DNA sequence: AAACCTTCCCATCAGGGGAAGGTC
DNA sequence: GACCTTCCCCTGATGGGAAGGTTTATAAT
C-alpha cells in the first residue's frame, strides 16, 4: 500500500478540496422525520445517505443505481459508511486565527513575525489598530496605535498608509511579508553584533523561516479563511432509549460557529455599526477557538450541562484521547478473563481453561471444523449446534484446542513475562488454572486476582506463541540470568 | 505436543526466522497445496512444521528451492 | 419602495444628486449608529433577562442589537412617545425569536416552542392545585389543541444528551462509549451470505443453461438488476408466458426433494 | 484583560446617553437625509415612469 | 438481495416485517421466576396479562 | 467473561458493548510486553484484525471458516478517525508515496 | 521481531 | 406571546372523458 | 339503432395545514 506520511498547513483551496459542500445552517434533523436537514451539520446532499444505497427522497431507491446523483434531493446513492468519511467546509465571513499556532508555547504566528504575543492578542480584540504596508511614511510596516491615534493618523495620509484592526490585519501581515527578504537581512544582523539575545532570536527565527520555506507552506494559512468540518457519523446524533437522543458536543460547537458566522454575514448585509461588527468578529474568533482547542479561552460551558464540551483537540490529546485509548491500546476480540486457581497437577507448559470460555472463544474455528468434517450442513447449522451445546462438539473442541496455544496475562503487566503462552487444558468450572511456578513471574497471588486470556488467530501468531512466548521457552529472567520458575513456598 | 522448541532454534539460528520459515511451511500445509514430510501424529500444521524443522529437512533454502522449481514447472505448463 | 428604487438607481448634476443622496445615506447611517450605540445599554439590560434560555449572553445582546437596528430604522418621532418603549418590544422580539430559532440542537418551529411554553405555564398553574401533578388528560383540555397533541409535544422536546456525559459512578467512562452499532452487519450472517452464493451457484448448475439464465435474470443473481418478464422475453426471442412458465418448472425442480435440502438449511 | 464580554461592556460604556433633543435632532437628521434623497430622485424619469 | 429473493420465491416464506427484541435470559445464568409486574401508560390499552 | 465476535462501538469501531464484552483492553503495557518478545504478527492481528478493522474482522472470519489462516490487515479504524479529526483542523495531513 | 526480516527486505528495497 | 398574512408541499375531490350497458 | 344513463382513470383545483415572517407604542439604561 502506502509509504511515509506528510503533515503541513492546509490551504483554503485544499480545505475545499476535501470538502464537497458548504454547511449553511445550524440545523441537524427535521425533528419529526429524523432525516437530515439539507444542508446542515447532518446533511444527505453534502455527506451522504442515512440508509445504505437509498436517496433521501427515494426516487432513485434501487441498489443497482450506483454512482447516480439524484435530482429531487441531490443525494448520491452509496453505502452509509461514506457518511463517516466525507468532509464539509464553512466559508468564514471575517478571517480567523488558528488558536493552535497562536497559543502554542513558542507562538508560531507571534515568533514568525518577530512580535510579542500580548500585542497580537490586543490587536485581535480590536483594542488597538496596526499598520500594514506604509511605503514611505513615518512608521514601519508593523506598529500599534490606539483609537485616538488612528483618529488623527489617517488625516496625515489618507492613502499610502494602510492600517486595519483584528484578524484581517494579522492575515495582511502574514501575506505582505515574503520571508526571503526578512532572512537575507537577519543574515547580516546575526553576523555582526554578539549579544546572546541576538543569536538566540536569530537561531530560533532563522531556523523557523528556512525550514518553513523549504516545505512550501505559506504563512497566511495560519489564519483560517475556510473551516473544515468533521463527518457527521464521527459526531453522531443516533437515537437512544426512551426517545432521547445522544450527540457529541462537537455538534453544539459547530452549531455556534455556523450561527455566529451567518449572523456576521447578516450584520454585514445590514450595514451595522463598527462596535457591533467588531463584537461579532471577536465572538466568532472565540467560537472557532473553542472548537479547535477548548481551554486556552473562556472554556465555553455546555448546554444545561455544567461540564465543558469535548472539542477536537480534546478528542485527540490526553490519556483518554484517540492516541492513548485507541491507537496504542485497544480492546480485542477473541478474548476473555476470569478469576484464577491453582491446578498443581499441570505440567509447566499448560493451564486450566474452563469449558464455556473456550467454547465462546473458539466459535469460528469450531464452526469451520464442524462444517469441514460434515457434521454441520452450513454455518448457520453449526451455530445452532453450539447454541444447543450438542455432545458431539466437545470432541471437535478437543481437536481444535490440542495444538492451539493461548495467551495469559495479569493486570499489573511490568515485564514481558507478564504475558505467557500455555497449552489449553479443558476444565469443568469457571476458573482459570495457572501453573504455580509461573505465579512468581506474574506476581499473581491467589487472593482474588483475575487474569485474561487471548487466542492467537493466524498461523504466525500461533508459531510466535509456541516458539517465543511459551512458558517453557521463558525460564531465565531478561533483567538477570536468575531463573523465574523458582519454587515459591 | 512440542514442549520445547530448543532443537529447532539449534538447527536454524536466529530463533525468529524459525518462526517465519515454519509459518511459511504451515501455510504450504494448511492451505492444501502440500503435505507433511514427517508422520502426522494428529498434530496441527504448527507442530508438524516444527518437527520438520527439528529433523533438519526444512529451512528457508529448501523451501525456496522447492518454490523456484515449482516456478519452472508452471513455466513448463505453458506447453 | 424607496429602498427598492434607490437600489435600482448631465453627469455632473447626476453625480451631485448622487452625492446628495449618499450624504443623506451616510448621515442617516451616522444618526442610526449614534442611536444604536447609545441604546446598546437598553439592549444589554433587556438581554440580561433571557440568560439561561439556552444561548450565550453575547448572542442575546447581538440579537437585541439587530432588533434595535430595525427599531431605529422603522421609528417615527411625531408619535411623541418615549421611543425607549418602542425599542423595548423590538429587542424583546429579536431575542425571543432567536432563542426559539437557533438555541436548539434540533431546531423546532417557533410556534411549537410557544406551545411548549404554554404547556409549562399550565403545569405550573395546576401544580399545587391538583395535589401531586394534574392528570395527563385535564391539562390537555386546559389547552386549545385536539388534546392528544399533549403526548406528542411531550414526546418531542427531548434535548439530545451529550455523548461525553460520564456514566454513573465512574470517571471518565463516557456514555458515547456504550453506543453500539446496528447499521453494521455481524460476521455470522455475512459468512452465511458468502456461503449462500456458492449454494445457489451449485443448485443452478443442475438446471439447463436457459433455465439458469431465466432464473438468474428474473432475479439479480450474478448481474446488475432484476428484469421484467417482458424484458427476458425480448432478450430470448421467446416471449412472456413461456417466461412465467419456465420459472415455475425451474423452481419446481429446485423444490423437489433432492437439491432442495441444502437450501432449506439456509 | 481578555474576556469577550468586558471588551464590549467598556466599549459600549464609553458612548453617551440620550436626553432628549438628542433623540429629536437625530430623528430630524434622518428626515433631512431622506429629504435630500427625496429631492434627489424627485426627477428620475424611471421613477416618474414607474409612478 | 437477489439470492434471498430467489430463496423466498422457491420456498414461499413470508419475511416478517418486524425485528425480534424480546427480553431473553442472559447467557450463563439460570433460575426461577418469582415475580412479574407491569407498568402501563395512561389508559392506552392494556395487555391481557396486564 | 468471554467473547469471540460481538457488537462494536459506533464512534470508533471497538468491541465494547452489551453484560461486559470486549477483551481486557490491550493497553500500552501489554503492547510493550509483546514488543519485548519477537512476536510482531501477534501484535498486528491484535490491534488490526481482531479489534479495529471493520473490513479485516469479517474478511478474517471468512478465511477462518474456509480453513485458510491469513489476513488482509488494512488500516485500523481509530487511525482513520484520527486522520479525519486532524484534517478537521487547519492541518493538512496526507499519505505520501506508493 | 519477525517483521524485521520482512522489514529488512523492504528497507533495503 | 398574540393577531394577521404569506407561502409551500400535499392528502383528497369536482369534472371530463372514453367508452359501455341496457331499453320503448 | 340512437340516445340516455353509468362507471372507472387522469387533470388539476383548490382547500388544508404546517412553517415562517412582520408588528406589537406608558416606560423599561
Ligand atoms: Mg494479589
Ligand atoms: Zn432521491
Amino acid at each position: 500500500e502506502f509509504d511515509a506520511i506528510k503533515i503541513a498547513l492546509a490551504s483554503p483551496d485544499m480545505i475545499r478540496s476535501w470538502s464537497f459542500g458548504e454547511v449553511k445552517k445550524p440545523e441537524t434533523i427535521n425533528y419529526r422525520t429524523f432525516k437530515p436537514e439539507r444542508d446542515g451539520l447532518f446533511c444527505a446532499r453534502i455527506f451522504g445517505p442515512v440508509k445504505d444505497y437509498e436517496c433521501l427522497c427515494g426516487k432513485y431507491k434501487r441498489l443497482k443505481h450506483r454512482g447516480v446523483i439524484c435530482e429531487k434531493c441531490g443525494v448520491e446513492v452509496t453505502q452509509t459508511k461514506v457518511r463517516r468519511e466525507r468532509m464539509g467546509h464553512i466559508e468564514l465571513a471575517s478571517p480567523t486565527a488558528h488558536i493552535w499556532f497562536l497559543k502554542s508555547l513558542p507562538s508560531r504566528i507571534g515568533l514568525l513575525l518577530d512580535m510579542p504575543l500580548r500585542d497580537i492578542e490586543r490587536v485581535l480584540y480590536f483594542e488597538s489598530y496596526v499598520v500594514i504596508e506604509g511605503g514611505m511614511t513615518n512608521l514601519e510596516r508593523q506598529q500599534i496605535l490606539t483609537e485616538e491615534q488612528y483618529l488623527d493618523a489617517l488625516e496625515e495620509f489618507g492613502d499610502e498608509f494602510d492600517a486595519k484592526m483584528g484578524a484581517e490585519a494579522i492575515q495582511a501581515l502574514l501575506k505582505s511579508m515574503d520571508l526571503e527578504q526578512e532572512c537575507e537581512q537577519l543574515r547580516e544582523e546575526l553576523n555582526e553584533t554578539n549579544s546572546e539575545t541576538k543569536r538566540k532570536k536569530l537561531t530560533k527565527r532563522i531556523k523557523l523561516l528556512e525550514a518553513f520555506v523549504q516545505s512550501g507552506n505559506k504563512p497566511e494559512w495560519m489564519i483560517l479563511t475556510v473551516l473544515p468540518v468533521l463527518p457527521p457519523d464521527l459526531r453522531p446524533l443516533v437515537p437512544l432509549d426512551g426517545g432521547r437522543f445522544a450527540t457529541s458536543d462537537l455538534n453544539d460547537l459547530y452549531r455556534r460557529v455556523i450561527n455566529r458566522n451567518n449572523r456576521l454575514k447578516r450584520l454585514l448585509d445590514l450595514a451595522a455599526p463598527d462596535i457591533i461588527v467588531r463584537n461579532e468578529k471577536r465572538m466568532l474568533q472565540e467560537a472557532v477557538d473553542a472548537l479547535l482547542d477548548n481551554g486556552r479561552r473562556g472554556r465555553a460551558i455546555t448546554g444545561s450541562n455544567k461540564r465543558p464540551l469535548k472539542s477536537l483537540a480534546d478528542m485527540i490529546k490526553g490519556k483518554q484521547g484517540r492516541f492513548r485509548q485507541n491507537l496504542l491500546g485497544k480492546r480485542v476480540d477473541y478474548s476473555g478473563r476470569s478469576v484464577i486457581t491453582v491446578g498443581p497437577y499441570l505440567r509447566l507448559h499448560q493451564c486450566g481453561l474452563p469449558k464455556k470460555m473456550a467454547l465462546e472463544l473458539f466459535k469460528p474455528f469450531i464452526y469451520g471444523k464442524l462444517e469441514l468434517r460434515g457434521l454441520a450442513t452450513t454455518i448457520k447449522a453449526a451455530k445452532k449446534m453450539v447454541e444447543r451445546e450438542e455432545a458431539v462438539v466437545w470432541d471437535i473442541l478437543d481437536e481444535v484446542i490440542r495444538e492451539h496455544p493461548v495467551l495469559l496475562n495479569r493486570a499489573p503487566t511490568l515485564h514481558r513475562l507478564g504475558i505467557q503462552a500455555f497449552e489449553p487444558v479443558l476444565i469443568e468450572g469457571k476458573a482459570i488454572q495457572l501453573h504455580p511456578l509461573v505465579c512468581a513471574a506474574y506476581n499473581a497471588d491467589f487472593d482474588g486476582d483475575q487474569m485474561a486470556v487471548h487466542v492467537p488467530l493466524t498461523l504466525e501468531a500461533q508459531l510466535e506463541a509456541r516458539a517465543l512466548m511459551m512458558s517453557t521457552n521463558n525460564i531465565l529472567s531478561p533483567a538477570n540470568g536468575e531463573p523465574i520458575i523458582v519454587p515459591s513456598q | 505436543a512440542r514442549v520445547t522448541v530448543q532443537d529447532a532454534v539449534e538447527k536454524i539460528g536466529n530463533r525468529f526466522d524459525l518462526v517465519l520459515v515454519a509459518a511459511r511451511r504451515a501455510r504450504q500445509m494448511q492451505v492444501g497445496g502440500k503435505d507433511p514430510l514427517v508422520p502426522e501424529e494428529n498434530d496441527k500444521t504448527t507442530v508438524i512444521a516444527l518437527r520438520e524443522i527439528e529433523e533438519g529437512l526444512i529451512n528457508n533454502q529448501i523451501l525456496d528451492v522447492r518454490e523456484r522449481q515449482e516456478q519452472q514447472e508452471q513455466e513448463a505448463a505453458e506447453l | 419602495k424607496q429602498f427598492d428604487y434607490v437600489n435600482s438607481m448631465t453627469i455632473e448634476q447626476v453625480k451631485d444628486i448622487n452625492r446628495r443622496m449618499s450624504i443623506g445615506e451616510a448621515k442617516a447611517r451616522r444618526a442610526k449608529k449614534e442611536m444604536v450605540e447609545a441604546n446598546l445599554r437598553l439592549v444589554i439590560s433587556i438581554a440580561k433577562k433571557y440568560t439561561n434560555r439556552g444561548l450565550q449572553f453575547l448572542d442575546l445582546i447581538q440579537e437585541g442589537n439587530i432588533g434595535l437596528m430595525k427599531a431605529v430604522d422603522k421609528f417615527e418621532y411625531r408619535r411623541g412617545y418615549k421611543f425607549s418603549t418602542y425599542a423595548t418590544w423590538w429587542i424583546r422580539q429579536a431575542i425571543t425569536r432567536s432563542i426559539a430559532d437557533q438555541a436548539r440542537t434540533i431546531r423546532i418551529p417557533v410556534h411549537m416552542i410557544e406551545t411548549i411554553n404554554k404547556l409549562n405555564r399550565i403545569s405550573r398553574q395546576m401544580l399545587q392545585e391538583m395535589g401531586r401533578e394534574p392528570t395527563p388528560e385535564e391539562l390537555a383540555e386546559r389547552m386549545l389543541m385536539p388534546e392528544d397533541k399533549i403526548r406528542k409535544v411531550l414526546k418531542i422536546a427531548k434535548e439530545p444528551i451529550s455523548m461525553e456525559t460520564p456514566i454513573g459512578d465512574d470517571e471518565d467512562s463516557h456514555l458515547g462509549d456504550f453506543i453500539e452499532d446496528t447499521t453494521l452487519e455481524l460476521p455470522l450472517d455475512s459468512a452465511t451470505t458468502e456461503s449462500l452464493r456458492a449454494a445457489t451457484h451449485d443448485v443452478l448448475a443442475g438446471l439447463t443453461a436457459r433455465e439458469a439464465k431465466v432464473l438468474r435474470m428474473r432475479f439479480g443473481i450474478d448481474m446488475n438488476t432484476d428484469y421484467t418478464l417482458e424484458e427476458v422475453g425480448k432478450q430470448f426471442d421467446v416471449t412472456r408466458e413461456r417466461i412465467r412458465q419456465i420459472e415455475a418448472k425451474a423452481l419446481r425442480k429446485l423444490r423437489h426433494p433432492s437439491r432442495s435440502e441444502v437450501l432449506r438449511s439456509f | 484583560t481578555t474576556d469577550p464580554v468586558r471588551m464590549y461592556m467598556r466599549e459600549m460604556g464609553t458612548v453617551e446617553l440620550l436626553t432628549r433633543e438628542g433623540e429629536i435632532d437625530i430623528a430630524k437628521r434622518i428626515e433631512d437625509g431622506i429629504n435630500q434623497v427625496q429631492c434627489s430622485v424627485a426627477e428620475y424619469p424611471e421613477a416618474i415612469t414607474y409612478l | 438481495t437477489p439470492e434471498e429473493k430467489l430463496l423466498r420465491a422457491i420456498f414461499g416464506e413470508k419475511a416478517s416485517d418486524v425485528k425480534d427484541s424480546s427480553l431473553r435470559v442472559p447467557n450463563g445464568v439460570s433460575g426461577t421466576v418469582i415475580d412479574v409486574q407491569v407498568f402501563t401508560r395512561d389508559g392506552v390499552e392494556k395487555d391481557k396479562r396486564a | 467473561h468471554a467473547r469471540s465476535t460481538g457488537s462494536y462501538s459506533l464512534v470508533t469501531q471497538q468491541p465494547l458493548g452489551g453484560a461486559q464484552f470486549g477483551g481486557q483492553r490491550f493497553g500500552e503495557m501489554e503492547v510493550w510486553a509483546l514488543e519485548a518478545y519477537g512476536a510482531a504478527y501477534t501484535l498486528q492481528e491484535m490491534l488490526t484484525v481482531k479489534s479495529d478493522d471493520v473490513n479485516g474482522r469479517t474478511k478474517m472470519y471468512k478465511n477462518i471458516v474456509d480453513g485458510n489462516h491469513q489476513m488482509e490487515p488494512g488500516m485500523p479504524e481509530s487511525f482513520n478517525v484520527l486522520l479525519k479529526e486532524i484534517r478537521s483542523l487547519g492541518i493538512n495531513i496526507e499519505l505520501e508515496d506508493e | 521481531g519477525t517483521g524485521y526480516a520482512y522489514h529488512q527486505d523492504r528497507m533495503r528495497r
